[PDB]
DNA sequence: GCTGCCGCCGCC
RNA sequence: AGGCGGGC
């Protein structure tokens, strides 16, 4: 979008009244808005922190006058941020940490196929927020390209200290090590959240990972991201040899070869321990491929700024819209189409 | 009346210090302060709760007897706490330090009570119904199973299931058990944690104590008319070439190296490089043994099978300010940032596991490991020197080893 | 202006 | 590895 397209957008399209009423938590202007930090990011690369707004009219007039490429929502303070010279619990999920498991898109592309990674990430995070934390008032918002932001607005979530935010994050952030060249070796038995998450993700693993993405049909990619999830060197070396002798087996065939070769290798009274351990490695790999991969920094501190809902994405022209169960990135309206 | 007040205030061997008490002033404050400083000293050294308990137990018997029926020891505990409130209320940093040390003191004392005395103190945290336990039974058991195995040594699944059937659960807001939530040691449903009672009591104690210190500070200006100011000020302040590029790889020379240098040479041979601290530790050691500047440049160029030449000459005082940098002693080596994965600098007696050290060393090993456990790395290294043939410099270890053959 | 990253230059 | 300066 041009600078004039952004002027038009803030003049005529941006839902200032609804965003104000959301952040103010009341129909009447309050300190939840007057003392709230906004940061403005400009086309010049300039970044202006500690703005704050007293009414829907003041918020609109200052954003129209400033014409930022985006603005970001911060904490409610004890004093007005704009007088400095004298927060919703948030989660961010991007596609980047799933790039090693998708074939339908490359680099910064997205489609409805790889969007299923973000859809599952939202489903699993929503299950924890609702069932384990008892949160009721949260919304997902498209990041304008290939991710989604959660905003948890429950009074209890807004009042969390940085220690409590870190504990909520450390509960939901199961996949701490994002490296695909190594086995996760997750703690056994699984925590109830992780066991529930596995059962929710299992039905999607065949259709997404083995069939639609099929990332391990490529034998080099299978060596780099499928084999390192296994626990046993003799099994890894046997599979590597078998796939060198039988190239370009599908992800679904390679998934079955793991069980066939393991059954041929592990015989006698110890076989049941190897079968349990192989199942655990396959379960850890279902989680490695499909479990939520949160950006950890934005959640930890009450002071972290995050892009406002309905901002325009400067490279795609997409509006950062709220997400429903039907949402895919191609449904996000572009500013040029809205004009 | 004073005895009856103290009998009522101390029905339990533990107190939240809720009511004000109705040479002793200074001694009792100093004696509590010594215990709190020893707690803070042990916390700053990352000691385990059990090690801290073992160190403080003899100090309690000497300075501040706990668990006595003596009215005077109970008085000493109260009055010392309230006297330290007057000392530490003055700044935010002093309040935070005092609340932390005093809350940890409360934790230790609670753990040293009998289960009967703990229950009486709690009486002076809602349990779930048997129906709510039956509904959640699978999820509660999955969460607690690992804790029953590792904390209660219940290795058999049948014994864990039998214990879990008798075990009661407490339902609380998860915000009160954030430390157990982070470790997945408690089950979570609808914003509640299913349990940790000591952490709840400690947080309530810390919160109440911090509020009372703020109130104490607001009234302190009225006390500035009194004998006490010098003591309060003082107590608040009391808290404040034969050796050449080829020969250095040979057994004849390398048999004289201490373990750090052997570790650095192994990392260099394996990785064909050393990161900054390791390059400096090894470069300066080799200079100290007599490796010339020209031979050192050959050594490094050959080992790394614009960016480096100058730094190696600079170590020899040949560049810039021309400082002939002294080789590092053990104190200096130990002071550097701890080595991480891919680093070979530091001291193996501190940095390696006992398993790795034992394999390298293979009664003598136990003696070396005992020194390591105590943090006496140079003593462990001296023992290895003596057993393989006080040193606190790798170059002295090498020189002494050479002197034994000359 | 500051912040952060990348490259270069020695020093310490 | 740390600090300072310059450029994008
Ligand atoms: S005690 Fe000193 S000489 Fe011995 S291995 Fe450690 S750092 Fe090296």
């Amino acid at each position: 979008p041009s600078s004039s397209d952004m002027e038009y957008y803030y003049k005529s399209l941006y839902p200032f009244k609804h965003i104000f009423n959301w952040l103010n938590h009341s129909p009447k202007p309050s300190r939840d808005m007057i003392n709230r930090e906004f940061a403005m990011a400009f086309r010049s690369g300039a970044y202006k922190r500690y703005n704050s707004f007293n009414s829907v009219q003041d918020f609109k007039a200052q954003i129209e006058k400033a014409n930022p490429d985006r603005f970001e929502i911060g904490a409610i303070y004890n004093k007005p941020p704009r007088e400095r010279d004298t927060k919703e619990l948030v989660f961010d999920i991007d596609m980047d940490d799933y790039d090693a498991f998708r074939t339908c898109c490359s680099g910064a592309q997205v489609c409805s196929k790889c969007w299923k990674f973000i859809s599952l990430a939202m489903k699993i995070t929503n299950t924890a927020l609702r069932e384990d934390f008892g949160y009721k008032d949260f919304i997902w918002v498209f990041s304008g390209r290939r991710g989604a932001h959660c905003w948890v607005s429950d009074k209890r979530a807004r009042a969390l200290t940085d220690v409590q935010r870190r504990n909520v994050l450390d509960y939901v952030n199961v996949i701490r090590d994002r490296n695909t060249d190594k086995r996760l070796a997750l703690k056994r038995p699984y925590h109830p959240h992780l066991a529930r998450s596995l059962e929710q993700l299992k039905p999607f693993f065949v259709s997404i990972m083995l069939e639609e993405q099929n990332p391990w049909e490529d034998d080099q990619h299978a060596i780099q991201t499928l084999l390192p999830a296994l626990y046993d060197k003799q099994l890894i070396d046997s599979l590597k040899k078998y796939w060198l002798d039988n190239p370009r087996r599908s992800s679904k065939e390679k998934w079955n070869d793991i069980d066939q070769i393991a059954t041929s290798l592990f015989k006698g009274p110890k076989q049941d321990s190897h079968i349990i351990k192989l199942r655990e490695c396959k379960e850890d790999l279902v989680l490695m491929t499909l479990y939520p991969k949160l950006d950890v920094e934005v959640t930890k501190q009450t002071i972290h700024l995050l892009k406002a809902p309905f901002c325009i994405h400067p490279a795609t022209g997409n509006v950062c819209v709220p997400i429903d169960e039907s949402f895919a990135p191609e449904k996000a309206p572009k500013l040029i189409d809205l004009q | 009346e004073e005895k009856k007040l103290y009998a009522r205030l101390y029905e339990s061997k533990l107190s939240f210090y809720d009511l004000p008490p109705q040479e002793q002033f200074e001694i009792w404050a100093i004696d509590r302060l010594k215990i709190l400083l020893e707690i803070e000293s042990c916390l700053s050294r990352n000691k385990s709760i059990k090690e801290i308990e073992t160190i403080i137990k003899p100090q309690f018997q000497k300075l501040l007897p706990f668990n006595t029926e003596s009215l005077e020891d109970r008085k000493k505990d109260y009055y010392s706490h309230f006297i330290l409130r007057l000392c530490f209320c003055r700044s935010k940093e002093l309040r935070e330090k005092f609340v932390r040390a005093e809350t940890f003191l409360f934790k230790i004392r609670f753990n040293m009570l009998t289960s009967t005395d703990q229950t009486k103190f709690v009486q002076s945290l809602q349990f779930i119904s048997n129906e709510e336990k039956a509904e959640l039974s699978h999820q509660l058991y999955q969460t607690v199973s690992a804790s029953l195995q590792f904390q209660l040594n219940l290795n058999e699944e049948h014994q864990r299931k039998q214990y879990f059937q008798q075990e009661k659960f407490i339902k609380l807001p998860f915000e009160n058990v954030i430390e157990l939530v982070g470790n997945r040691l408690v089950f979570l449903k609808d914003g509640y944690a299913y349990l940790q009672q000591l952490n709840l009591l400690s947080n309530e104690f810390a919160s109440k104590l911090n509020q009372e210190l703020i109130k104490t500070y607001q009234y302190l200006p009225r006390l500035n008319e009194d004998r006490l100011l010098p003591i309060l000020n003082h107590l608040s302040s009391g808290y404040t070439d034969e050796i050449n590029a080829q020969s250095v790889w040979s057994e004849e020379i390398s048999s004289n190296y201490p373990l750090c240098i052997k570790n650095l040479m192994e990392g260099l041979k394996k990785n064909h490089h050393l990161r900054y601290y390791g390059r400096q530790q090894l470069s300066l050691f080799l200079k100290g043994i007599g490796l010339s500047a020209d031979e050192a440049l050959k050594f490094w160029s050959e080992a790394f099978t614009k960016e480096y030449r100058y730094s190696f000459r600079h170590n020899y005082g040949l560049e810039g300010n021309r400082i002939n940098y002294k080789p590092w002693d053990c104190h200096t080596i130990l002071s550097k940032p701890r080595p991480g994965r891919g680093d070979y600098h530091g001291c193996p007696f501190r940095d390696w596991s006992h398993e790795r050290l034992s394999a390298e060393l293979r009664a003598q090993i136990i003696s070396v490991l005992d020194s390591c456990q105590k943090g006496e790395y140079t003593i462990a290294c001296t023992k290895v020197f003596e057993m393989t043939h006080h040193i606190a410099h790798p170059n002295l270890y090498f020189e002494r080893s050479r002197q034994l053959q000359k």
